[PDB]
DNA sequence: ATCGGATGTATATATCTGACACGTGCCTGGAGACTAGGGAGTAATCCCCTTGGCGGTTAAAACGCGGGGGACAGCGCGTACGTGCGTTTAAGCGGTGCTAGAGCTGTCTACGACCAATTGAGCGGCCTCGGCACCGGGATTCTCGAT
DNA sequence: ATCGAGAATCCCGGTGCCGAGGCCGCTCAATTGGTCGTAGACAGCTCTAGCACCGCTTAAACGCACGTACGCGCTGTCCCCCGCGTTTTAACCGCCAAGGGGATTACTCCCTAGTCTCCAGGCACGTGTCAGATATATACATCCGAT
């Protein structure tokens, strides 16, 4: 990358790089912090947030709404297997539950 | 002559309605009063921010919903439809909350 | 002073929570067991919440204390900070 | 009194100035002779940068003295 | 006056605009996303710190973060996250 | 109808499609180009700029990236073009 | 390999479809290194402005964005003195679908009207944003003294 | 004329016996070979310290013992004395290992 | 030197003895396949983290400490083997 | 105290104060470490170790053995209540399991 | 070779103080070492998190006391905090 | 309700061996004295918000009654699993050979910590307009007693 | 197999509101430059044990036969939640009012990291010895068929 430019846009990220570097340095994690670790961690965070927001926005557009509410976030998180496994022990406030009824309970 | 629904055909309607919306299910003031009672049992002269009470209510609703889901699954496993306290005790013991 | 307030969690509230859970038929002794387990859960969470809010020499239980206690117990909560 | 200026682009230029002339005047003459902007120059003599406000006589620059110019880019 | 508070609001909004150009986001959703980002950051940083402390080192390079990402995330998410991290580091170097 | 050979070639490398990937944005390009882009490009479709990360994960789990219909049609129409590689 | 054939096709396309107000070609035998010239737009203070620029091509294209530099030292509110170019197409909105003709026409358009939202040199950015006249005739004085 | 125990007493005797014993109930070589197979499936050309194999075996035995305990408790809850696979995946679902 | 169908090494009497230790009287006839599947899944889960740990340190021999900390990460801490 | 003997003996403990202090300082836990925290932590660790050792020794004596084996440790941990809750996730090597059978399994009279 | 620190002699001394005659085997030594390490790590981590939450930068005795109260159950927590308070009071004078 | 086999389990005694408790060299880590200065304790002040109270109205809770569907108990069956015995299989143990790789050591070079100046990315406060909440009417669709 | 009446739910159109997004001003931390002490990357050596092989026991796995007991389906009984209607109660909203403590600021002060020096506590190594596992032979608790 070319020198003398803001760190966030040097590698095409949108998440901050200086803030992440400061958080790693002052967060009592290790005595010394490498140069590429903040970039790597910011990239990971940006990718995860982008995926979550994409799924939530798709659900919101499906639900005939142009604004994202916590219900859409809950649907997006609990609908995909990987994201559900990752966020297994986390309860989203005002998210409700996925609609399901056991097959035996259905009337005959 | 009056229109009466078959026993069990409107409980499904309630299940469908409550599984779609996300409001609170426990009345706010009784829960707040109970929380204040427990707190003053622990330590006297305590004041509660409304956000903390709302967070506690959210956590309680989530935990109770999960417990009832497991209880229903156990009751279905028992070749029944009714949930009984033995199902709740079994679910709690398997989840390790009582051992 | 408050006493006999566990009755505040009435029968319809338990029925509504169970209906959201996905159950169709409810016995008659579920309510007492549910009240007992809910009281236990509140005691367990409030103990850690009060410990947190006391360690800081404060006197008001704020949402940060509640979310920290929930995270410690293994029930991380999203929506009130953190 | 003449000075040697060398930049990062490898271009060597000569300037006619006096010790009493200010560094601002030196940069103005540099702009006049080559187009180098006066406000974006970092000239170093004896390992120290020459501040614009004071003159050459304050830095004790004689004949044959060589100034090391480092081009300064702002922003990115 | 009030002390300044620092959060992940504007960056999340920018990412959302880059993904969906015609979708707004409420305040509660912003708080939820901020909490999620903070939680994932804490998890990855703590795991990387522990793993660095394992091999008797004192520097958190890109290797520790890469290994922590490989450990915490499930299969496909870990693979795409490690790909994204390698891409970002490579673009930062040159 | 059948698209001609001039239209079917990959829009990135000007080559015949090589078990392409059918994107949700209805864009088709040869698999080596797609793998290079997902490995080191912006992870977005070059044409209408819409990221496909979640769909990429879903199809990569099931190994459904390749579109066998395009392979069959292009190999039955043009064996020589594919065989020259 | 693929890159060489891609560059050959790009050269053929730009030869058979010449662009406007610009021209380009291989400076030497190596196909990677590239040179071009551009003419100042008439609806601008760049009258009588001819500018020589160089393009360096990486090992893969259009897989990766090529490097662009201005050999002629020309003033611009978003261009440094050494030729550094701040283009959002160049490093942020770069896509493999983009061709060399596209990037040259985009940079020509940027020279037609620069974007001050993300300035490269803030002092001349605020000089431009203060009032038009002084910026206009100062840009004119460089474009006459330097280009001609 | 031959003497044989009623069906059920020998099982109870084995339950009373093995609950006192502490050694490994799985043969060492088959478990080592299976662990090596999985490892070579993941990455090629690795070598295992014997302590690592022993620790893996101990963890597996403890996990299986716990799973069978919970499965048998579910079987008793379901008015039965025989464990069936449905009990196994019910225990796994309640424990949250597969959700 | 690949290996085939080695999961059969966990023979029927071994699973029977494990169940007897767990406190089970009567055993059905289909528990064994489910037990083998569960054991294979658990081995894959632990071995993935163990191999990652032993691979980060640029080593070639996985040690007991890596297995111990992989188990600790999974939540099933182990005592008596170091750490 | 008179401040004459070693730090561990000065506080009347057996667990090390210097080793705990070094572990706290070098463990990357916080920038600063107080001068009383290692003593308090050593006291807590010593008390817990004493409780578990006492229970294990009592169990071994009830089993007519003069040495503590891992089975005795498992019996001591499981049989008690508070320790069982504290160590409800750990796995003890060569520990076995507490012996019990459900009442339904026992044969009818 | 290389030195490897352990709590072996200290736990052995505590055992001798409690039971004057009973012995302890190597496997039990390893188990006790692992338990001590785990408890120390848990308490230290909780104390560090408590220090970081309150915008502090040091780990004092009261933070360790709060961590002990949070981790161990009620009766054990009360006994442990009493023992630690006695130890620190004896040490400070 | 036991009685006599008959099996397995529990109990007393020699023995010998290998793992545990103890003695010893020593060296690397723990203890003691002196400084600086920054983190923390303490006093003072502000104003946010938390507790407290009064009135309305009404959605929600409480109580009672007919009843029908599900929980629960008893019977019969036949098939799957417990139990025992002869047979084939490979685990377990000893002994040896070999080297790939774990672990320790010396060099030094480049990645990273620290301090000043500085200015632009990011935060607190304001304002507005459109997306969403709400109400009324009508169209659509499960549902059940009766055929 | 169905038709139809009554009830619950979805679409659509119109109206009104409040909070989300953009803008402005500003204070502070991220950037750039330069310097300097050291972390570990690398090459080299040593030497441990993990792997492979061989051979000899004999313990555990296996297949088969027999018997029995319980999982499952069926049938019947009864009783207790459910759905609905009527009545009582306090939840929720809006309103006001006080003051208590969370939050901020300024000041001072003493606790501890850093440095150096010195020395002894615990670790690696080695050795003697007895606790318990093993083998062997008795004594008793318990199960099963049958009166
Ligand atoms: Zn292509
Ligand atoms: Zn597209």
């Amino acid at each position: 990358s070319a020198k003398a430019c803001t760190r966030s846009s040097r590698a095409g990220l949108q998440f901050p790089v200086g803030r992440v570097h400061r958080l790693l340095r002052k967060g009592n994690y290790s005595e010394r912090v490498g140069a590429g670790a903040p970039v790597y961690l910011a990239a990971v965070l940006e990718y995860l947030t982008a995926e979550i927001l994409e799924l939530a926005g798709n659900a919101a557009r499906d639900n005939k709404k142009t604004r994202i509410i916590p219900r859409h976030l809950q649907l997006a998180i609990r609908n995909d297997e990987e994201l559900n496994k990752l966020l297994g022990r986390v309860t989203i406030a005002q998210g409700g539950v996925l609609p399901n009824i056991q097959a035996v309970l259905l009337p005959k | 002559k009056p229109h009466r629904y078959r026993p069990g055909t409107v409980a499904l309607r309630e299940i469908r309605r409550y599984q779609k919306s996300t409001e609170l299910l426990i009345r706010k003031l009784p829960f707040q009063r109970l929380v204040r009672e427990i707190a003053q049992d622990f330590k006297t002269d305590l004041r509660f921010q409304s956000s903390a009470v709302m967070a506690l209510q959210e956590a309680c609703e989530a935990y109770l919903v999960g417990l009832f889901e497991d209880t229903n699954l156990c009751a279905i496993h028992a070749k029944r439809v009714t949930i009984m306290p033995k199902d709740i005790q079994l679910a709690r013991r398997i989840r390790g909350e009582r051992a | 002073v408050l006493r006999d307030n566990i009755q505040g969690i009435t029968k319809p509230a338990i029925r509504r929570l169970a209906r959201r859970g996905g159950v169709k038929r409810i016995s008659g002794l579920i309510y007492e067991e549910t009240r007992g387990v809910l009281k236990v859960f509140l005691e367990n969470v409030i103990r850690d919440a009060v410990t947190y809010t006391e360690h800081a020499k404060r006197k008001t239980v704020t949402a940060m204390d509640v979310v920290y206690a929930l995270k410690r117990q293994g029930r991380t909560l999203y929506g009130f900070g953190g | 009194m003449q000075i040697f200026v060398k930049t990062l682009t490898g271009k060597t230029i000569t300037l006619e100035v006096e010790p009493s002339d200010t560094i601002e005047n030196v940069k103005a003459k540099i702009q006049d002779k080559e187009g180098i902007p006066p406000d974006q120059q970092r000239l170093i003599f004896a390992g120290k940068q020459l501040e614009d406000g004071r003159t050459l006589s304050d830095y004790n620059i004689q004949k044959e003295s060589t100034l090391h110019l480092v081009l300064r880019l702002r922003g990115g | 006056k009030r002390s300044r508070k620092e959060s992940y609001s504007i960056y999340v909004y920018k990412v959302l605009k880059q993904v969906h150009p015609d979708t707004g986001i409420s305040s509660k959703a912003m708080g939820i996303m901020n909490s999620f980002v903070n939680d994932i950051f804490e998890r990855i940083a703590g795991e990387a710190s522990r793993l660095a402390h394992y091999n008797k080192r004192s520097t958190i390079t890109s290797r520790e973060i890469q290994t922590a990402v490989r450990l915490l995330l499930p299969g496909e998410l870990a693979k795409h996250a490690v790909s994204e991290g390698t891409k970002a580091v490579t673009k930062y170097t040159s | 109808a059948i698209p001609s050979l001039s239209e079917c070639q990959c829009g990135i490398c000007m080559e015949i499609l090589v078990e392409p990937v059918t994107l949700p944005c209805n864009h088709t390009l040869c698999k080596p180009c797609f793998q290079s882009t997902v490995e080191k490009a912006s992870l977005c479709c070059p044409f209408c700029r819409r990221r496909v990360s979640s769909w990429t994960r879903y199809h990569t789990r099931r190994n459904s990236l390749v579109n066998v219909e395009l392979w069959t049609i292009i190999q039955k129409h043009y064996p020589r073009e594919c065989k020259l590689r | 390999h693929m890159a060489l054939k891609r560059i050959n096709k790009e050269l053929s396309d730009l030869a058979r479809d010449p662009p406007a107000q610009i021209s380009a070609g291989p400076v030497g035998d190596d196909m990677f290194h590239w040179q071009a010239t551009i003419m100042g737009p008439n609806d601008s203070p760049y009258q009588g402005g001819v500018f020589f620029l160089t393009i360096h091509f990486p090992t893969d294209y259009p897989f990766k964005p090529p490097k662009v530099a201005f050999t002629t030292r020309i003033y611009h509110p978003n261009i440094n003195s050494n030729g550094s170019i701040c283009l959002d197409i160049l490093r942020s909105q770069w896509s493999p679908a983009l061709t060399i003709s596209k990037v040259l026409l985009s940079i020509a358009s940027l020279l037609d009207d620069p974007n001050p939202d993300d300035p490269k040199v803030p002092e001349i950015a605020r000089i431009y944003k203060t009032d038009r006249d002084k910026y206009n005739r100062i840009s004119r004085e460089w474009t006459q003294k330097y280009a001609m």
